[PDB]
């Protein structure tokens, strides 16, 4: 558990439907939600592969479970009952435990993605912005739409607003 | 008495391979075949005891 979902970001966004993780920006030109295309796409692909691995790895053969035994073969019938119940027990335990573990893995995967996104933005901004606590950064300079889409792409330009941020600090 | 029958009738079955022959000898008490079933068998399956309709 990496302390993001329910951690330092205590809420989710319902107006954000284009992705799973992303940004909410407020500048002079406006405010809005935008998804992180790369992280969302990677997460979608990984979860799709996960579901397909859980489902399709199960191989089956043509089986005819169920046999008929007359009264003088109560031992073979009991053996068949034993075979059936053992398989049922094994498969029940395996299915329940696999789902229980895999749900954990998925939730921590999402938490990790949110935390990593936050870390990336933070290491891009350095001291040109400040961390207010709820997952937001207040810019010491003026970041317009171009600067914001630069942040949401990995192409921030710290030695372009370094002087303005130093003056406003 | 079962079905108002004091006597009984045992029923036997056999599978004859291609090229083989089946011989019946009898002084009495024999219910002879009238129809035989030429069959070629699959891998295997089951029997379902249900009242569900067939579609």
């Amino acid at each position: 558990l990496f302390g993001a979902i329910a951690g330092f970001i205590e809420g989710g966004w319902t107006g954000m439907v284009d992705g799973w993780y992303g940004y909410h920006h407020q500048n002079e030109q406006g405010s809005g939600y935008a998804a992180d295309l790369k992280s969302t796409q990677n997460a979608i692909d990984k979860i799709t592969n996960k579901v397909n691995s859980v489902i399709e790895k199960m191989n089956t053969q043509f089986t005819a479970v169920g046999k008929e035994f007359n009264h003088l073969e109560k031992r073979i019938e009991n053996l068949n009952k034993k075979v059936d119940d053992g398989f049922l027990d094994i498969w029940t335990y395996n299915a329940e435990l696999l789902v229980l573990l895999e749900n954990e893995r998925t939730l921590d995967y999402h938490d990790s993605n949110v935390k990593n996104l936050y870390e990336k933005v933070r290491n891009q901004l350095k001291n040109n912005a400040k961390e207010i606590g709820n997952g937001c950064f207040e810019f010491y300079h003026k970041c317009d739409n171009t600067c914001m889409e630069s942040v949401k792409n990995g192409t921030y330009d710290y030695p372009k607003y370094s002087e303005e941020a130093k003056l406003n600090r | 008495k079962v079905r108002d029958q004091e006597g009984r009738m045992n029923y036997y079955w056999t599978l004859v391979e291609p090229g083989d022959k089946i011989t019946f000898e009898a002084t009495g008490n024999l219910v002879v075949p009238r129809y035989a079933f030429t069959m070629e068998r699959d891998a295997g399956s089951g029997i379902i005891i249900s009242d569900t309709p067939v579609h």
